[PDB]
């Protein structure tokens, strides 16, 4: 239950200093006071981000990061696969009051995929067809997300912190504690962030940056929280 | 004397051999097993289809406990060609397929792979290699009615037979001979389903009987459904060895102090040794230490003066010595638990030394 | 001819280099056969065709 649309709010995306954000638990082990080198996917540090304010279609790759500086839960949807339509498996994810809301199969989506709200509200317009399938899923600010899919398992990892400054991204380190765990493996080479609500926003920025295999070294405080991360291949001074 | 392969000895101190506190029993701790697989409105169902439309039922991301299926004995007809039964709650695959129908008491057994019947060429067929069970039970105080339950179809009439796991739903009228029909019977143009005409008077192989056919299959992915894994108490002070959640160790296990954040299940503390574990089901986390062990050794003050010796267990506390289990007075030290000898108030000189600044001698053995 | 008989069933597997001649029921379910076949229990030994 889709239209086309003839506001091309398409506009060139923004490059941003990454800084030292993307840090996740690797390990679900408890630890205290330690230095722990591991090798894993990761963002590396000091690179740079795509900012963005349709919404285009953006590839997956071995992982992805995504962060937005939110007000009031403005980002909701989520659309993964290869081809988007019903010839191969999609993923649709819905953020909600609970943690997640998420549907694993072939959908049919059109050019402008959208919720859409009524104001209480009502609406669900993002596909068209449902042919078959069985995985079904239920349980100011800054939300971090990291997406991977990992020899079978599709990970969320998810952290929110709140947040002041508008532009930049935080100077600030914290950890992202993993969230979701889904034992199916599908091959998603691309991804897709849903709209809101003819539809009015203009004001919708979120950062995108991508992860790349390569080695930290992780310190560990007494109660088993993350406080700082050094990278390897960065420096002369960050390999001694 | 073995362990110097010798017939005498001389004054001195020998290591030979080694001891350990030996577990006393075993303890499993698991999750609290939850999201049984509906098998309930399968096998408990008001109603099953006909034969030649045989309802399909998937079962994925449950447990199926098979053990209580097996043992019911209303069961008339239970074979299974993939694997045997007391193996069921053991080995599984990615997912099951449930197909359910109802047939007449002699066709059950032409439910089998390499199986020719109508039933199995115009209705169901099954593989060669078919893995899984087969389960037919009465269902005449059910199905059938005084009346004549005409509400079972099956197919008769088809020019070609039907694939494995195949179903046919078409009413187009068969035409045997040459001559077309236009969707009517007459000379060669019979309809191709009959009707069952199940009645309570109809003796043994008449009545109805239904059939479900578990199919078990293994695509790639993770395998989610198969017989519960069962789970048992839990002992403190007295190590054992441990199953928890799949991390098998032994040692003691003691209440601890330590803080998990609420997605870690076990922490460790360097080289990594386990050093602390939370159980699935209370979900409290506790400590682990191995019970000691140590390799003794023998004073002797030499086969050529006398013949009696004292024994030493290094490293352990005087609290766990076990025929030497009483022997003479016990003397606890730092270097470890002597037994044999006894303990003075002088000081002389040293002889066969033990260690942590305290050694024996010979007078019985001081 | 029917001069070659084996054994399908047997509670646990066979040690090296030893033989076991046991013609006794086996009890192929939960329900004990206390002698006789009945259900859930058949001969290990049978014949070759
Ligand atoms: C439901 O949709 C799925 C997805 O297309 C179909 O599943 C495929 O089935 C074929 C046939 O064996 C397999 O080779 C593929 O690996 C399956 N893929 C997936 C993603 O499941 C399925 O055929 C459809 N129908 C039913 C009844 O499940
Ligand atoms: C590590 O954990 C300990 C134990 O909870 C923390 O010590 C407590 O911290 C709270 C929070 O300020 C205080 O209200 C308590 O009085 C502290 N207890 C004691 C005995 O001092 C400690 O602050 C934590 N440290 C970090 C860096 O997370
Ligand atoms: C498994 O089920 C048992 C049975 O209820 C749970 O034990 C209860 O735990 C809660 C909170 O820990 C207590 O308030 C109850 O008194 C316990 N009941 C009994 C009978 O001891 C146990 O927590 C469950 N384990 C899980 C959910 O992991
Ligand atoms: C050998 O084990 C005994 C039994 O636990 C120890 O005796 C207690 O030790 C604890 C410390 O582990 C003390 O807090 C108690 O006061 C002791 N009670 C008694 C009655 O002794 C003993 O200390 C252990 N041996 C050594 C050398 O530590
Ligand atoms: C990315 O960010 C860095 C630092 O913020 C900047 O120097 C660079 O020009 C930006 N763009 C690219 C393509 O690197
Ligand atoms: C994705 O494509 C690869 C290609 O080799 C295939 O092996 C894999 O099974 C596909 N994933 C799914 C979920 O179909
Ligand atoms: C379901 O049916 C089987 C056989 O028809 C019977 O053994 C079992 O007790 C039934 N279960 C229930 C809950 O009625
Ligand atoms: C044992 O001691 C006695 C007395 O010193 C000595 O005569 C004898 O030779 C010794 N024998 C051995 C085997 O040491
Ligand atoms: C001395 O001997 C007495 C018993 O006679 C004992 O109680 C005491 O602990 C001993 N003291 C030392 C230092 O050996």
């Amino acid at each position: 239950q889709c239209v086309n649309f003839t506001t091309r709010t398409q506009l060139p995306p923004a490059y941003t200093n990454s800084f030292t954000r993307g840090v996740y638990y690797p390990d679900k082990v408890f630890r205290s006071s330690v230095l722990h080198s591991t090798q894993d996917l990761f963002l590396p540090f000091f690179s740079n981000v795509t900012w963005f304010h349709a919404n285009p279609v953006l590839p997956f790759n071995d992982g992805v990061y995504f962060a937005s500086t939110e007000k009031s839960n403005i980002i909701r949807g989520w659309i993964f696969g290869t081809t988007l339509d019903s010839k191969t498996q999609s993923l649709l994810i819905v953020n909600n009051a609970t943690n997640v809301v998420i549907k694993v199969c072939e959908f049919q989506f059109c050019n402008d995929p959208f919720l859409g709200v009524y104001y209480m509200e009502s609406e669900f317009r993002v596909y068209s067809s449902a042919n078959n399938c069985t995985f079904e899923y239920v349980s100011k600010n800054l939300r971090e997300f990291v997406f991977k899919n990992i020899d079978g398992y599709f990970k969320i990892y998810s952290k929110h912190t709140p947040i002041n400054l508008v532009r930049g991204l935080p100077q600030g380190f914290s950890a992202l504690e993993p969230l979701v765990d889904l034992p199916i493996g599908i091959n998603i080479t691309r991804f897709q962030t849903l709209h809101i609500s003819g539809w009015t926003a203009g004001a919708a920025a979120y950062y995108v940056g991508y992860l790349q295999p390569r080695t930290f070294l992780l310190k560990y405080n007494e109660n088993g929280t993350i406080t700082d991360a050094v990278d390897c291949a960065l420096d002369p001074l960050s390999e001694t | 004397k073995c362990t110097l392969k010798s017939f005498t000895v001389e004054k001195g101190i020998y290591q030979t051999s080694n001891f350990r506190v030996q577990p006393t029993e075993s303890i499993v701790r698991f999750p609290n097993i939850t999201n049984l697989c509906p098998f309930g409105e399968v096998f408990n169902a008001t109603r099953f289809a006909s034969v030649y439309a045989w309802n399909r039922k998937r079962i994925s991301n449950c447990v199926a406990d098979y053990s209580v299926l097996y043992n019911s004995a209303s069961f008339s007809t239970f074979k299974c060609y993939g694997v045997s039964p007391t193996k069921l709650n053991d080995l599984c695959f990615t997912n099951v397929y449930a197909d359910s129908f109802v047939i007449r008491g002699d066709e059950v057994r032409q439910i089998a792979p390499g199986q020719t019947g109508n039933i199995a060429d115009y209705n169901y067929k099954l593989p060669d290699d078919f893995t899984g069970c087969v389960i037919a039970w009465n269902s005449n105080n059910l199905d059938s009615k005084v009346g004549g339950n005409y509400n079972y179809l099956y197919r008769l009439f088809r020019k070609s037979n039907l694939k494995p796991f195949e179903r046919d739903i078409s009413t187009e009228i068969y035409q045997a001979g040459s001559t077309p029909c236009n969707g009517v019977k007459g000379f060669n143009c019979y309809f191709p389903l009959q009707s069952y005409g199940f009645q309570p008077t109809y003796g043994v192989g008449y009545q109805p009987y239904r059939v479900v056919v578990l199919s078990f299959e293994l695509l790639h992915a993770p395998a989610t459904v198969c017989g519960p894994k069962k789970s048992t108490n839990l002992v403190k002070n007295k190590c054992v060895n441990f199953n928890f959640n799949g991390l098998t160790g032994t040692g003691v296990l003691t209440e601890s102090n330590k803080k998990f954040l609420p997605f870690q299940q076990f922490g460790r503390d360097i080289a990594d040794t386990t050093d602390a574990v939370r159980d699935p089901q209370t979900l409290e986390i506790l400590d682990i230490t191995p019970c000691s062990f140590g390799g003794v050794s023998v004073i002797t003050p030499g086969t050529n003066t006398s013949n009696q010796v004292a024994v030493l267990y290094q490293g352990v506390n005087c609290t766990e010595v076990p025929v030497y289990s009483t022997g003479s007075n016990v003397f606890q030290t730092r270097a470890g638990c002597l037994i044999g000898a006894e303990h003075v108030n002088n000081s002389y000189e040293c002889d066969i030394p033990i260690g942590a600044g305290i050694c024996a001698s010979y007078q019985s053995i001081i």
